[PDB]
RNA sequence: UGCU
């Protein structure tokens, strides 16, 4: 009697994606920031006034962002498209407007609409022009319908604000110190200040440490200062256990050693220990009330809640001092994800505060001593301050908020347009707070808390392994709630007030503490009933579905989380060994009677947090459901991310193989969108004949990657041929490459600017310099048109000019010097289009789109969607390629020796499924933890007449005799990578050198030479080739001849020593230029190296 | 010499001289492409 | 972008059958029997016609015109 | 050990790039430090006078 | 002018990433090699305007 | 919209029904071509609205 | 930022 299984259960994922998913997170965050958070910030800073000249004020009424507009026209707004912004290298922002009221000369004057700044509008947002548009309108606006969006366009470049991952605030963390002292820490962060206070047991007693105290003081003194002076009450609050009293005894003894017994004495001691920023007593009380533990509120200098909080902290420390139950930082249940909305809100608040301060300063400087003419803010309301601030913060990526003392870098990154998959995977990346500080390996390791939230296999391979992560296919990020009804329900559910009872009740085994966002909500008994009622109410809908509730029995604490940034995942509710969702509900969803919101409202599917699933039980499948089950997994394949979703049958391969496959798919070559022809980027790679994979995954169908594939399916035969596929290499077919297989197109952009300087002069394009001998343009200016601009359709060779630009040297007749834009390239390029635009600064921007059609050759890198990266080793002709009975020759021959060590059975399964699909005219599915089985494809093969194992009778093409072993033929989806041997080839002649040190440059684009690093020098030393090392590091790199005086040992010039004013003891000497520079720097540093020369004999 | 260009949305042949505000008639779009050359270009089928 | 004229593995003329395959798709013929009726015995041309994506019209929708 | 004269190095150690695209040039930090030192010496002399 | 033949047909032709002013008649190399900056060198040169450097 | 190189490659992949026995191989160079060893095919298509 |  097997449990019935709902087959259409996977239909819950598309319905969820219809309203949430991959890119909806940033869109919703930006919409909330521009709709509610900006209004809240404006209301917080609504009124600003100056101390001098009272009765003067500036009141803000309502702020608007408007629709995206461009300031190109002469004081005229005009709708501008994101594609136009990309073409013109401008910003896609909307004018921020506000209505204000002020008093000029005590007469109230109001303004209904006044611009104050420009906010870069995110694409596909609420106010974006792309939203609510059909694909026809997208085509009219020159934008791809499948484009994920969610990124900003500033100065033509596409920047994406990555999701930052930090530790949860207002939470006690018990951990070992540097030397190994088990202590506690708490970082109380409110809307104004953020203070971290620690507590250590370095000498058996609890010392509290804060940044505002000269020296750490005992906790008992702080207890006595915070109102509670009875040692009995302090001990009862700490705990009533024998070991607790034994551990706390030293603290009581140390406190009794001193004469501190009253609140006044304790406050005096604290004030004496307070650092400079009874007066000392007042400062100590103020620090204890506001500075220390800011998250714990005090009604009116009532430190009861703070006393209970520190008592619970000390109790946790005492409990941890025994059994090593140390909390881990890598537990994602205590992590918070800050989307772009919160960052933009903080930045806007800081910029608005700075603008208000500047306006107040200007008023204080202008109003009292200017003139009887009454001053008003409108004459000094800076409209470019906010615009420039936002543009710089989005472009440079460095955020420096002084009001919060936050100095972050790398917040924004250039959106990688290598492929649609690359852009979609980069849009859903997560950066960590560590940012490669230490090779801890803790946060870099894969924690079990990442189940269903982040992709386990998707991680960049390199130094950033483990710090850069991607979200799962099905997940959500919560926002902030009001916390009103939550507190009301908690109070109504019988939660006793903490102030009503003493701390002795905290030591009982049945009394469980309840916390709310780090604040002690109170105490409770029989927490099972409380949790059950809270969950039932949340399912009913009276409480927000995103409010998480968790219970830890080791500490007896029930946490109620309602802050934003928490990761949640939908789960089907299971009650009494039967899920709530049934076949009838799935059929209704398929027909359209209900949706995911209806499922959420009907208590069928609910969102679970990491802390909530820590206590709740989840089932993978229906057959796994037992008596002790509360939820059911929707789909197992959703564990993988977007980049990992392309892997066909990933559960049959190795984890490093999947990681490498995701890393290479982030660079896979293919189409970007339907507007790739009109799109003009600095570097683009396209495929001539892209084909969708035969073995496509449900994730592929969801992300619509089949519409924009990034590879081709080729008849690959796994065998060894000619020994040119020794180590991961492959052999390509000459005829296949000739017939268009693997053909790629490289598009490069060359931009030129003709700007007007301060003087009334402008850069001009000169016509082609015709040769008077032949009455035709010279070889360099051959491709130029009549206007001096290269025309499309022609070919460009090396050292040829594209724009014959000439600029003045004055900034009487202007003197123009030529600075043409020469083309640096080994191979020829063809001009496809030449776009000419005019900016508001009368500057002419000219962009020429160069194209290069390259054929796969030796050295090109290829991937097979399984991390089996390879390089083209040899290109054998078709007659040399083997043939089967049907006459089919393999296009790619891969090394079978790479299968045993890598355990890539998934590649074989994908090949078999693809062969079956191309035989039966179907598309097999390689869904993770499922998909088409091997038996089905074997049956398809045996029905179509081919072998049930893929191996077929093949005859050798060279000798014409059959092979002793059968060859494994089949269609495999191979994708070409951007790594080209034509671009990676380098050869450096003498070339140029650096001004500071006369050595070759670094990069290849600047014609740089190779570096014989310290390891190379060590190898040469070990070999003992002294002459070779000398010729490498002195003769061929920085050879130079200096003049050294044999009397003083200093460096001369032209055989003359200025120090001694003589030239008899001066002699030439070979020396590296770097060594000469070192000697000069030492002489500047007053460390004079005196060289005593002598004969070589 | 009459220099000809093409609008980004109208796709109409517009003639403008040097040092002129880049614009197209019966519209206000400011994207102007250059027509393909009339010279003979040889391509290889390889 | 557009259907290739020649097949990668063998080299049979297949670009001339793209419109015929589209017409068969518009008719009641399935993928399998359409590819069988088109005369493609070996699976290479079947894969070439089946795994091909039609993006030329999508690009022409953005073409200047 | 107590210095009364500072040895300004040659221009080979202090490379200067003439950025004609704007009204400025790229100078190393040593030049700015020496300029600040000279300014401070002049200010000290002015205060003494 | 060329130091060997005295001709004034001096052309700047870069031969495989090597700037070189060479005579077009006899091929006599007049000058070769140019001293550029490097990226780390470029980054460590600070931008100072004429408004401060000039005085 | 199709690239010039892709168009040339597609045209090269198009077979010709001409009898090869009646022609000869073109010598090294000679891009102008001779009547014996060359064939010219013109393709002029102008698309317009109906 | 990517590559081994
Ligand atoms: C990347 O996100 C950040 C991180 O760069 P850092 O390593 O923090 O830069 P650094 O600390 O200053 O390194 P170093 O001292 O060696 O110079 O910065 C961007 N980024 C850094 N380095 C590169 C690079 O070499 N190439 C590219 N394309 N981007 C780089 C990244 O956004
Ligand atoms: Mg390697
Ligand atoms: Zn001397
Ligand atoms: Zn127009
Ligand atoms: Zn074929
Ligand atoms: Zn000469």
């Amino acid at each position: 009697a097997p449990i019935p299984t709902v087959e259409e259960k996977w239909r819950l994922l598309p319905a969820f994606l219809k309203v949430k998913g991959l890119v909806k997170q940033h869109i919703d965050s930006f919409n909330y920031f521009i709709n509610v958070e900006i209004k809240k910030i404006m209301k917080a800073n609504e009124k600003v006034t100056s101390d001098a000249d009272p009765m003067w004020y500036l009141k803000y009424l309502n702020i608007y962002v408007g629709l995206p507009d461009v300031e190109e026209s002469f004081n005229v707004t005009r709708p501008v498209s994101p594609h136009e912004c990309r073409l013109r290298d401008m910003t896609y922002s909307a004018p921020i407007t506000v209505d204000i009221e002020y008093t000029r000369g005590s007469q109230r004057i109001i303004r209904n609409a006044l611009p104050i700044g420009r906010m870069p509008i995110m694409l596909r947002s609420s106010n974006c022009v792309l939203t609510g548009k059909t694909p026809a309108e997208f085509a009219k606006l020159n934008e791809c319908p499948l484009d994920p969006g969610g990124y900003f366009i500033v100065k033509g470049v596409e920047k994406v604000i990555l999701i930052q991952e930090q530790l949860s605030k207002n939470r006690i963390i018990v951990e070992a110190d540097r030397k190994g002292a088990v202590g506690a820490s708490v970082t109380s962060s409110t809307h104004e200040k953020k203070s971290r206070t620690n507590m250590a047991v370095k000498q058996g007693r609890f010392y509290l440490r804060h940044n505002t105290l000269s020296e750490d003081i005992p906790i008992v003194i702080i207890f006595k200062a915070m109102g509670v002076e009875s040692d009995q009450e302090i001990v009862q609050m700490i705990g009533t256990e024998e070991h607790v009293m034994a551990a706390f005894g030293p603290s009581l003894e140390e406190c009794q050693k001193a004469q501190i017994f009253t609140q006044m004495q304790a406050l005096k001691y604290i004030g004496n220990k307070v650092r400079r920023q009874k007066t000392k007593i007042e400062e100590a009380r103020e620090l204890l009330a506001s500075t220390i533990l800011t998250h714990v509120p005090v009604k009116e200098f009532n430190f009861r809640a703070k006393c209970i909080y520190t008592a619970v902290m000390v109790r946790r420390v005492i409990l941890a001092q025994g059994d090593n139950k140390v909390d881990d930082r890598d537990y994602y249940g205590n992590k918070r994800l800050e989307l772009a909305g919160q960052l933009l809100s903080l930045l806007f608040e800081d910029l608005f505060k700075k603008f208000n301060s500047e306006m107040k300063k200007i008023a204080d400087q202008v109003i009292p001593k200017q003139r009887a003419a009454q001053f008003d803010v409108v004459k000094h309301m800076r409209q470019d301050q906010i615009t420039n601030g936002m543009v710089n913060a989005i472009s440079t990526g460095n955020w420096s908020l002084k009001r919060f003392k936050m100095d972050r870098q790398g917040v924004t990154q250039v959106l990688s347009r290598l492929s649609y998959i690359s852009a979609l995977g980069m849009m859903t990346r997560i950066s960590s707070q560590f940012e490669k500080t230490r090779k801890v390996s803790g946060p870099r390791s894969l924690q079990p808390s990442q189940w269903g939230m982040l992709c386990p296999s998707d991680t960049p391979e390199g130094e950033a392994c483990g710090l850069v992560k991607n979200l799962a296919l099905m997940t959500h990020i919560t926002t902030d709630m009001e916390d009103g009804p939550i507190v009301k329900l908690a109070s109504n559910l019988g939660v006793e007030d903490v102030n009503l009872l003493c701390g002795e009740e905290l030591s009982y085994p049945n009394v469980f503490l309840v916390f709310l966002n780090g604040n002690i909500l109170g105490v409770i008994r029989d927490h099972k009933k409380l949790v059950n009622t809270f969950r039932l109410m949340r399912r009913a809908g009276y409480i927000n579905e995103f409010v998480s509730i968790s219970t830890n029995l080791t500490d007896r604490c029930v946490y109620i989380s309602s802050d934003g940034g928490r990761l949640c995942r939908p789960y089907i509710i299971v009650k009494k060994q039967k899920p709530a969702v049934t076949n009838k509900h799935m059929e209704e969803l398929a027909q359209g009677y209900r949706n995911f919101e209806d499922f959420l409202h009907e208590s069928l599917v609910e969102y679970l947090d990491v802390n909530e699933e820590n206590d709740c039980n989840i089932a993978l499948y229906e057959h796994t459901i037992n008596k002790d089950t509360t939820h059911l997994e929707i789909e197992p394949f959703t564990l993988l991310g977007v980049c990992a979703g392309l892997i066909p049958y990933p559960h049959h391969n190795q984890s490093p193989r999947n990681t490498y496959q995701c890393a290479m798919g982030k660079q896979a070559m293919g189409t970007i969108g339907y507007n790739q022809r009109n799109r003009i980027d600095t570097l683009m790679y396209l495929l001539a004949y892209p084909q969708k994979p035969m073995v496509k995954t449900k994730t592929i169908e969801l992300i619509e990657f089949e519409k924009l594939p990034a590879g081709q399916n080729a008849t690959v035969a796994v065998m060894s041929y000619s020994g040119y596929d020794i180590e991961d290499a492959l052999v390509l077919n000459k005829a296949s490459l000739d017939r268009g297989f693997g053909r790629c197109l490289v598009y490069k952009n060359a931009k030129c600017t003709l700007k007007r300087y301060t003087n009334q002069t402008f850069d001009k394009v000169m016509g082609p310099m015709l040769d008077a001998a032949t009455r035709k343009p010279i070889w360099r200016h051959e491709i130029l048109d009549a206007d001096g601009i290269c025309s499309p359709g022609e070919k460009v060779e090396n050292k040829q000019v594209l724009v014959n630009k000439s600029m003045p040297t004055v900034t009487q007749q202007p003197q123009y010097k030529d600075v043409p834009i020469t083309y640096k390239g080994a191979t020829d390029s063809y001009i496809e289009k030449v776009m000419i635009s005019s900016n508001a600064e009368d500057a002419f921007l000219i962009k020429m789109l160069l194209r290069q059609t390259r054929r796969p050759e030796i050295g090109d890198k290829f991937s097979s969607r399984h991390g089996q990266k390879g390089v083209c080793g040899l290109i054998v002709p078709q007659e040399d390629m083997p043939f089967c009975d049907s006459g089919i020759c393999p296009d790619i021959i891969m090394n079978p020796h790479g299968f045993p060590s890598r355990m890539t059975v998934g590649k074989l399964i994908e090949l078999l499924a693809g062969k079956a699909g191309v035989l039966d005219g179907r598309f097999h599915y390689g869904t993770a933890f499922g998909g088409s089985k091997v038996k089905d494809v074997c049956e398809d093969l045996v029905r179509h007449g081919y072998n049930y194992l893929g191996k077929d009778y093949v005859t050798s093409g060279i000798t014409g005799e059959p092979l002793e072993a059968y060859i494994y033929f089949g269609p495999v989806y191979y994708q070409k990578l951007k790594h080209m041997v034509l671009d990676k080839m380098h050869a450096r002649a003498r070339g140029p050198r650096a001004v500071l040190t006369r050595q070759p440059t670094e990069g290849r684009s600047r014609d740089g030479g190779l570096r014989l690093g310290e390891m190379e020098r060590d190898c040469l030393i070990g070999y003992g080739a002294s002459m070779l090392l000398l010729e490498r590091l002195m003769i061929s790199s920085d050879a130079f001849e200096v003049d050294v005086c044999g009397q003083c040992g200093l460096l001369g010039y032209s055989g003359w020593c200025h120090y001694c004013k003589s030239s008899c003891h001066v002699s030439s000497l070979r020396i590296p230029y770097a060594c000469k520079l070192l000697f000069q720097e030492l002489q500047s540093m007053n460390i004079i190296p005196r060289l005593k020369l002598s004969k070589y004999n | 010499q009459p220099m000809i260009y093409i609008c980004g949305e109208c796709h109409t042949e517009n003639e403008i001289k040097s040092r002129d505000p880049i614009r197209c008639r019966e519209c206000g779009y400011r994207i102007m492409y250059k027509k393909r050359t009339k010279r003979l270009v040889v391509f290889d089928a390889r | 972008m557009i259907i290739p004229v020649r097949c990668f593995t063998c080299g049979k003329i297949v670009g001339n059958k793209w419109e015929a395959y589209l017409g068969l798709l518009q008719a009641e013929y399935t993928e399998g029997d359409a590819l069988d009726a088109l005369g493609l015995k070996r699976y290479c041309c079947r894969r070439m016609l089946l795994a091909h994506v039609d993006l030329i019209e999508k690009l022409l929708n953005y073409a200047p015109l | 050990l107590i210095l009364t004269r500072l040895l300004v190095p040659p221009l080979c150690i202090r490379p200067s790039v003439v950025s004609d695209l704007k009204s400025g040039t790229n100078e190393d930090d040593l030049t700015m430090k020496l300029t600040e030192i000279i300014f401070l010496n002049d200010v000290i002399k002015k205060h003494r006078i | 002018r060329c130091p060997d033949c005295g001709s004034t047909e001096l052309v700047e032709d870069s031969h495989y990433s090597q700037s070189q002013l060479v005579c077009s008649d006899c091929g006599c190399v007049v000058t070769e090699g140019v001293l550029t900056t490097t990226f780390s060198d470029e980054g460590n040169l600070r931008e100072v305007t004429y408004s401060r450097s000039t005085g | 919209i199709v690239q010039d190189e892709i168009l040339a490659h597609r045209l090269g992949l198009i077979p010709i029904h001409a009898d090869p026995r009646l022609f000869e191989y073109r010598n090294q160079g000679d891009e102008e071509g001779t009547e014996i060893d060359t064939l010219q095919f013109r393709l002029q298509v102008r698309c317009t609205r109906n």
